[PDB]
DNA sequence: CATGTGGTCTAATTAGACCGCATG
DNA sequence: CATGTGGTCTAATTAGACCGCATG
């Protein structure tokens, strides 16, 4: 009957795909990923004990290893948003620096993508953020031939994360709602002693300026009268990670805030891989 | 391969240069054509499949990064990007084969990272056309393509680059266009 | 007819002592903390529910606190040993420095003692290190008035740690035997994909030299080929705290070697408070 | 109060410095006595509470720092703690109520951080005892002490401190004086 | 007008190199 | 002889202040 899922994850990080899979049920056969960051496959190889298969730097790969490695069911992808970002002046766009890299993942997918004479089902996700000028978001919508979905985690997490999504999954439109497992204010993600100042926080950077809210940049967190700053643990309460996992490579605050801004929220993808449990086998 | 009675007249679609007036030369178009079987567009932005599709079936698709000095609002790998976008656009079907080709030339206009995603995203390696006159080279491209159409290192191109910033080489590429004779009509 | 434990824990740091009695079922009323770091008192306010009271400095405590507060079931005490141990060249000795913190633990003690018309059990434990010059031991156990016991926490666990111990508990110098859930082998603590060099650690201090092994400073794991220090999840599985138990505070690499390199070792700790269940409530 | 011809000569247990020749002078001990009832050691380190019990019970624990000049083979803390420690073995059990008393004085030699220590281990602060010539002070001592026994500011005694490191018995010794209500007066 | 999957620069801040010698 | 609940010094390393403007 059913089978299980081939996945080729794109700029994977920390492996966000491969946890919404596994904590929906799919079985996953394959999962081959792309990540250069030695932390962020650190992350993946322990918190999921080596199953993911890693493939290096997307620009060399070939349509040989996609065919090799191949078939894959599933292409998710997030390329790097330094140069899309309008937070960042000196940002180059989509067709120079990290922007470029966009490309890479289309080169894939039409790879990747079933002929026309191959009824196999196939799907595939791409998310950037709002932030960017809007001839980078048409752009990148006229290569994927998609009109994006915009998602916002605030509707599930305690954060806002304003996302846009391309892709062709069943539903990727269709309202979202709550679980009754969804941590919707800061208090819920907090540890003990510890009170928000705030019920919904902004969108988290890897940078230190983003955990300090508002115009004014105030504290989130007040703990025995004073004025403190989110912890780690908090952080990856907030995205929907697992608690702790991000501590390995003996990493500080600095380098765990860094892969987990780059990240995506753990409701939203769970949300948006939800009606796969319906076409794969499920544990 | 095909004879000479049934040679059709191509139908070729030219992504930033206009090669009407030198393609016109090599007979492969009528003077005068109001169907004008090429299609010439110059801002390709907005340009969905649908309107590749609808301009009708293409033989030939052309494309070239703009000459040096002649840019505008663009950078270069912006027109390789795009020409790969509309040529799998254009591209037919597999399952009716028939004839088709593509090309993609530069004016020394990539550097070697853009080089090297030109050969990635063509899958190909690039062939480098010289002009040597009074036994110096005056100018040269780098052509991309399927048609199965002098050496020089590679930095006498680069020194030649470097001055040449101070113009299109369409004679060089026009040999590379020969081949297609024997699969499309020949004007007189 | 037995009653829950009434404990007063001086330099607490880590509180390992509360993990202890509540890992071997040992009901406690009320658990009194002296210790001054910050992040110390996170840890052990985090991990146990806040179930601890922190007094702060042991040198403001007085007679009257210890009224108020007492009387006293267990006294705890671990004084610092910067300047008590041979591995510091600037050691000041029991009587300069932090030595001097030492007398604290006896005057409090002292104030904890019950009457001699009380036949109220009273158990006391003091710990220092076994690299202290002799005349500093000698001292110790003048104003203690009871010989040390010596235990090295190889037997129960995968590095060494050679520590004197002081008290009346029952049994104190009765064989020490390793449990199942006792990780006797470094590669019983490292994570996944990540092989030991050894088979036993050196003593673990808050230097971070303590990692690198032998005279030739030899790195302890290899991962992917290349050698690399310990994590600090694998360092709380050596000493025995549970995973993630010092992930607090936004606490980088450092302070988390700091904290578990001032700490003790939790199956030694559990060898010597094992016997207090035979007097007091248990769960 | 007990009355004179039941009160007993007074064993005490001088440490670290020797009160003979001072409390002999007062009339406290009798100077032909070989045994003395006056137990000295100087270098307490070795020293059990059975050793202290077996010194016989004692009335009076004694124990001071030595001055500017001194031994120097221990840190002013060390004398003080040692002090602590040899006290409370010397303490008479509370089912055996007994006039017990003890003192302890600081020739100056102890730093603000110690004479906190100090303040906290034997549970009092002490009283400066000063020594004024020509309306000039020349020594003083700080005494902690439980017998029922001229005002300086500590920046006087901190310059003397710092002045004279280039023995005030005789201070001290009107403290131990309120001790004859409760013990023989030798002639 | 508030905001933002950021880069730069520089002041703290941290971590690795160095040193250290009393005891089984 | 190897080792060690360390301290100091200096070279990296990191983190906070600063800036930035296109889109709802
Ligand atoms: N050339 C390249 N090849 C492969 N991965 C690359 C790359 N350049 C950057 N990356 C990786 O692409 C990632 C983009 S950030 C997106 C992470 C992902 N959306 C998540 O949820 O974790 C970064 O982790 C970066 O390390
Ligand atoms: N004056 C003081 N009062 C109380 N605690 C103090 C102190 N000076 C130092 N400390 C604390 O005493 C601790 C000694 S280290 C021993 C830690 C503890 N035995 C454990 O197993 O975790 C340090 O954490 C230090 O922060």
């Amino acid at each position: 009957k059913r089978r299980p899922i081939r996945v080729l994850s794109l700029f994977d990080g920390i492996a966000t795909g491969y946890l919404v899979l596994k904590e929906l049920g799919i079985k996953v056969e394959k999962y081959i990923a792309s990540e250069v960051c030695a932390e962020s496959i650190a992350v993946g190889t322990v918190k999921h004990e080596g199953q993911i298969k890693y493939v290096d730097d997307i620009r060399n790969i070939t349509k040989e290893h996609i065919d090799e490695w191949g078939p894959f069911d599933l292409v998710i992808g997030g390329s790097p948003c330094n140069d899309l970002s309008c937070v960042n002046p000196v940002r180059k766009g989509l067709f120079e620096g990290t922007g470029r890299l966009f490309f890479e993942f289309y080169r894939l997918l039409n790879y990747s993508c079933p002929e026309e004479e191959d009824d196999r089902p196939f799907f595939w996700m791409f998310e950037n953020v709002v932030a960017m000028e809007v001839g980078d978001k048409r752009d990148i919508s006229r290569f994927l031939e998609c009109n994006p979905v915009m998602i916002d985690a605030i509707k599930v997490s305690a954060a806002h994360r304003a996302r846009y999504f391309w892709g062709n999954l069943p539903g990727m439109n269709r309202p979202v709602m709550a679980s009754k497992n969804d941590k919707l204010e800061l208090q819920d993600c907090l540890e003990f002693s510890r009170t928000a100042k705030l019920k919904k926080v902004q969108t988290i950077t890897t940078k230190s300026n983003s955990i300090r809210q508002g115009k004014n940049q105030l504290f989130p967190v007040v703990m025995n009268g004073k004025d403190d700053v989110l912890w780690c643990t908090e952080l990856e309460r907030i995205f929907g990670f697992p608690e702790h996992y991000t501590d390995v490579s003996n990493m500080g605050r600095g380098a765990r805030q860094k892969l987990l801004g780059r990240s995506w929220s753990v409701p939203v993808i769970r949300h948006l891989f939800a009606p796969l449990k319906d076409h794969f086998a499920c544990e | 391969t095909v004879p000479v009675w049934r040679r059709q007249p191509v139908r070729v679609l030219s992504l930033f240069e206009d090669i009407k007036k030198e393609l016109t030369s090599l007979g492969f178009l009528e003077s005068g054509s109001d169907p004008g079987q090429l299609k010439h567009v110059v801002d390709v932005t907005d340009t969905v499949r649908k309107d590749v599709e609808e301009w009708g079936p293409f033989d030939l698709v052309y494309g070239a990064t703009p000459p040096l000095g002649h840019t505008c609002d663009r950078p270069p790998s912006w027109y390789l990007f795009q020409f790969h976008r509309l040529l799998q656009y254009a591209r037919p079907k597999p399952g009716s084969p028939r004839p088709f080709f593509w090309m993609f030339v530069d004016n020394l206009v990539l550097n070697k990272e853009d080089l090297d995603v030109a050969s990635r995203f063509l899958e190909m390696e690039p062939v480098t056309i010289p002009d040597v006159h009074g036994g110096s080279l005056q100018n040269a491209v780098r052509v991309w393509s399927n048609i199965p159409a002098a050496l020089v290192s590679e930095e006498e191109l680069s020194l030649l680059a470097q001055n040449k910033q101070s113009k299109w080489p369409t004679k060089l590429v026009k040999n590379c266009f020969l081949p297609l004779r024997e699969y499309f009509k020949y004007f007189s």
